[PDB]
RNA sequence: CAGGCCUUGACAUGCUAGGGAACCCGGGUGAAAGCCUGGGGUGCCCCGCGAGGGGAGCCCUAGCACAGGUGCUGCAUGGCCGUCGUCAGCUCGUGCCGUGAGGUGUUGGGUUAAGUCCCGCAACGAGCGCAACCCCCGCCGUUAGUUGCCAGCGGUUCGGCCGGGCACUCUAACGGGACUGCCCGCGAAAGCGGGAGGAAGGAGGGGACGACGUCUGGUCAGCAUGGCCCUUACGGCCUGGGCGACACACGUGCUACAAUGCCCACUACAAAGCGAUGCCACCCGGCAACGGGGAGCUAAUCGCAAAAAGGUGGGCCCAGUUCGGAUUGGGGUCUGCAACCCGACCCCAUGAAGCCGGAAUCGCUAGUAAUCGCGGAUCAGCCAUGCCGCGGUGAAUACG
């Protein structure tokens, strides 16, 4: 079996070669998304990291 | 040969049961005693009012209960009088040899 | 994806604009509403415009994306971002 | 959008897939029984008035 | 555990089987 | 909103179904469909007769259909002859052999479904609906009955503000199984909107 | 040659037949030992027979179905309990007073629309 | 939402006028819709050997009447629902009191889960509620004995398999059973405490059932309905998109952080349901999802079916691990016209956060909580970890 920095590499052309055509999948992989369909809304938090979190809109006095 | 009953009565299906049972049991020979197959129960839930409150349900079900008969010896004299007899519309018949 | 015991799928209504110019010398730009069409070797060198929901979006079609449906290249929504 | 769905709902589809119930007494799309054919709301309206038959209200 | 596909706990709790769960 | 219905809540102990045959899950909604096609024209037709109770019989490929209506004569016809027109249209309908039957009612006001059509009758023709509910009251109790509730519902007077007018008298326990409540819906309909009136018969307990 | 008793708990059903013998039982076309293996609540269900020193005396014959093997184990203990007492009577107090002869009608408990469970709500936030 | 289309319209019901009618086959263009098209044939009652000729099924076009609208108002409405709340309450009639609103009764003393009862009283009764009649569970009987059962016999390919039988189990319809009924004690009484019998004792456990009303509560998008409004379009058909977006924030959940655990093999014990382009025994091909075969069953018989936690044996040795299973690469399978956006599975590889969670906060008083698996409705498939149900195992604690 081909295995460890070999593999790594040919890992890593697959995921180069849908960036660059370029596929809805290979933007997933720009922009560090899910790429297999699951919900942003919430969640995703392995993809997109940790929350940065932000300013949400004020209530009436 | 054998006659199975089924209905959404019980009390109606026991009736026609228990008629039948009677029939042959005037003219011989003999009768396997109207025996009670388990109910079939088709369960319906449903949320009680129109929009948005889910919390609330009403519960409905459907019985159809079985009753199955055996006449042991057929003797045309029951053989006939079976063809020749009066049961209500709740209850459907099924009859085998 | 889609049983291979099953055929490879297209809509043929695309694929027989596609086969009439190869006979008579390629190309012209084609306008398409299938997605849902697989990239078919017979398509390399042209241009097929898919439509995303609002727009025929031009497509140039290479070797090195053969197997994916040509909706894969037509984004359907738009982002930019936030903020 | 209406009786043109509930009426489009009859027509046999161009494809089966495409093919799907309505409630025949108010042509409600969601919760519908295939047994009645009936929507879980309109199921409520006529088995309360004994409308369905040997159908009534569970309690166990 | 029973988020793990490639367990016979896995393939039980999502109800199907395969090499890890034969029948 | 709270209050189950009096009928649905004594199905099997003091109320019978409508429909009373047995089918299974290839043809009980055809059968369905057939039985509630049938009630609607019937309904429409019979309104004058004062329709009350549609009862369906069915074994195979036959089916009878027993109308209860105060007013037998306008179902009936000229010497037997609307039954008919009503029996050659039914069976355009089925398919099957209508066994169109007519069964007297007794009483009519002992019949919440008709107390309920004759109040509705009085509103549409704009009388005055406290008033009107007192005397269909009235008249139910004086018809031996053992207790009496009708309800109004809506823009009464054709009042913006919607409202609801009830009167009642004797006993009417809807808690109670063992108790013949009679329950009846008319919807009313008018100008300024539509109402809705319920009418309830205590007709006795077992 | 035979004394009976029905045995009931929980949807578990025993049919028990006591035969006077060395003292050996049997559930099911297979020993009890051997059935109820590796389940300390076991001896519970020969327990009858201690209150009554019939140990020895008696051997038994066990059909069992429904339920659990613990379920299953109650409703032995009910019938070989059942099964004494039909065989004399005057068995009747020395069991009666240390509850033998009841059987408890603790069931599963419907579970009810909104709930999880049973009793179990789902959980609350006010707001 | 974008784009391409239709105009008496996808649909109802009457009216003219023409084809002529039907209907099943196509064909060109097109993403389809639509537009343009080309086939074969209609009796009726009839004047009819006849040339013929029109009446009325339904089709088509033209032209009206009309349709259509999930467009708006839940601050015009019916209906149905949530809720306070299964809370112990809300009232009426006649009488009495007050100039009057209103009061009395419904307050009081005792009692109860209860306006439940008991005693008292210018009140005496009565209704809607409570309780009871209904259903499931617990004991027993009766009636029944196949497709269910097998105690004792006879065979026995060792499987109730066959004869045999319905005892038991069960199935499922009808009954019985509990009433503070009996004993003691305290009581004016109602009741309370206790005891015996008994499967069950003080409503035996659970369900169904929700008063007058409240919240201008919810729903004009389930339906109905007043009014307002649109009319080559705010109606209608189609192709595609979107409802599945993602710096973020909240709720309800699922799976875990491990050894009272994880894994592999072997071995048991449920219940309620579902099932004729359905469930699928068993055989063979595939590591497998599945595929080809192919019996049985219209199903207490045939099948979904293995229940799982458990029990037995061995492995792992405290490690971000044989804990956890997210994410991603690759290769397949199935439904489907079609899985790019956006399906569920299977297999190889990948193996993230997570070491028990800040302020804060939830549920449950017993077969409950916890934990374990099973089924169904919707449904081609399925994003179900949701919901409604079913059993298995089975606690802790209540001083107050
Ligand atoms: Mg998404
Ligand atoms: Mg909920
Ligand atoms: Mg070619
Ligand atoms: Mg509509
Ligand atoms: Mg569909
Ligand atoms: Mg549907
Ligand atoms: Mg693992
Ligand atoms: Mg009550
Ligand atoms: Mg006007
Ligand atoms: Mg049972
Ligand atoms: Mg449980
Ligand atoms: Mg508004
Ligand atoms: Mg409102
Ligand atoms: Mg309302
Ligand atoms: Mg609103
Ligand atoms: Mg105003
Ligand atoms: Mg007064
Ligand atoms: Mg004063
Ligand atoms: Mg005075
Ligand atoms: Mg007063
Ligand atoms: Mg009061
Ligand atoms: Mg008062
Ligand atoms: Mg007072
Ligand atoms: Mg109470
Ligand atoms: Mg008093
Ligand atoms: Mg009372
Ligand atoms: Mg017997
Ligand atoms: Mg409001
Ligand atoms: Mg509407
Ligand atoms: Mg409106
Ligand atoms: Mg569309
Ligand atoms: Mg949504
Ligand atoms: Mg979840
Ligand atoms: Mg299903
Ligand atoms: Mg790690
Ligand atoms: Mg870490
Ligand atoms: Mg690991
Ligand atoms: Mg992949
Ligand atoms: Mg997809
Ligand atoms: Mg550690
Ligand atoms: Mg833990
Ligand atoms: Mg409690
Ligand atoms: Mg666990
Ligand atoms: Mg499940
Ligand atoms: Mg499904
Ligand atoms: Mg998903
Ligand atoms: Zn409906």
């Amino acid at each position: 079996w081909k295995l460890e920095g070999e593999l790594r590499a040919e890992v890593a052309a697959n995921i180069k070669r849908l960036m660059d055509i370029g596929c809805y999948r290979g933007l997933r992989h720009r922009r560090g998304l899910p790429v297999r369909g699951q919900r942003t809304r919430t969640n995703a938090r392995t993809r997109k990291g940790p929350r940065k979190t932000v300013a949400g809109k004020k209530k009436a006095p | 040969i054998r006659i199975k009953l089924r209905g959404f009565d019980h009390k109606t299906l026991d009736a026609s049961a228990q008629k039948i049972v009677e029939a042959a049991r005037r003219s011989g020979a003999q009768v396997s005693g109207p025996i009670p197959l388990p109910t079939r129960v088709r369960r319906f839930t449903v949320i009680r009012g129109p929009f948005k409150h889910k919390d609330s349900r009403e519960h409905f079900e459907l019985r159809t209960h079985n009753r199955l008969v055996d006449i042991i010896n057929p003797n045309r004299k029951t053989i006939e009088q079976l063809m020749t007899l009066d049961l209500p519309t709740g209850v459907e018949i099924e009859i085998k040899t | 994806p889609r049983s291979l015991k099953k055929g490879v799928f297209v809509d043929d209504h695309l694929l027989e604009k596609v086969l009439e110019l190869n006979a008579k010398g390629e190309k012209r730009l084609i306008k398409t509403w299938s997605r849902r069409s697989t990239i078919v070797p017979e398509m390399v060198g042209h241009t097929i415009a898919v439509y995303n929901g609002k727009q025929h979006v031009p497509v140039y079609i290479t070797e090195n994306m053969v197997g994916h449906k040509l909706g894969e290249f037509a984004p359907t929504r738009t982002y930019r971002g936030h903020g | 959008a209406r009786k043109a769905l509930i009426e489009k709902a009859k027509r046999t589809p161009k494809f089966k897939v495409r093919a799907y119930t309505r409630c025949v007494r108010c042509g409600r799309a969601r919760s519908v029984y295939r047994f009645f054919g009936l929507c879980r709301i309109c199921l409520r309206e006529l088995a309360h008035k004994g409308q369905l038959p040997g159908v009534r209200k569970a309690s166990w | 555990g029973k988020g793990d596909r490639r367990t016979r706990r896995g393939k039980i709790w999502r109800g199907t089987y395969g090499k890890y769960r034969p029948r | 909103g709270n209050k189950i219905h009096p009928i649905g809540f004594r199905l099997g102990i003091t109320r019978d179904w409508e429909s009373r045959w047995y089918a299974g899950k290839k043809q009980y909604r055809h059968l369905l469909l057939e039985d509630q096609r049938i009630r609607g024209l019937l309904e429409k037709e019979l309104y004058s007769a004062g329709l009350a109770r549609v009862d369906i019989e069915r074994a195979a490929d036959n089916v009878a259909v027993t109308v209860h209506v105060a007013k037998p004569g306008v179902v009936i016809g000229r010497g037997g002859e609307r039954i008919r027109v009503l029996r050659e249209e039914l069976a355009k309908l089925t398919g099957k052999n209508v066994a169109l039957n007519v069964q007297e009612v007794q009483n009519p006001n002992l019949s919440a479904p008709l107390v309920a059509q004759r109040v509705a009758e009085q509103i549409e023709r704009r009388f005055a609906v406290r008033r009107a509910i007192k005397q269909a009251v009235q008249r139910v109790m004086e018809s031996g009955a053992k207790g009496a509730k009708v309800i109004v519902s809506g823009r009464i007077g054709g009042a913006e503000q919607a409202r609801t007018e009830w009167a009642a008298q004797g006993r009417v326990p809807l808690h109670t199984l063992r108790a013949n409540i009679d329950y009846g819906f008319a919807l009313a309909r008018t100008t300024y909107g539509v109402l809705g009136v319920k009418a309830y018969i205590f007709l006795g307990e077992v | 040659e035979q004394y009976y008793g029905t045995g009931r708990r929980k949807e578990a059903v025993a049919r028990v037949f006591l035969r006077p013998g060395n003292g050996k039982v049997t559930v099911n076309g297979q020993d009890f030992n051997e059935y109820f293996q590796g389940l300390v609540r076991a001896v519970a269900a020969l327990e009858p027979l201690r209150a009554v020193d019939a140990l020895g005396h008696f051997d038994a014959y066990i059909t069992v179905r429904g339920g659990g093997k613990s379920g299953q184990i109650d409703a032995i203990k009910l019938g070989i309990a059942r099964a004494l007492v039909q065989y004399n009577p005057d068995y009747r107090a020395k069991l009666k007073p240390l509850g033998f002869l009841t059987r408890d009608a603790r069931v599963v408990e419907r579970k009810k629309y909104g709930k999880h469970k049973a009793r179990r709500a789902p959980q609350y936030s006010k707001r």
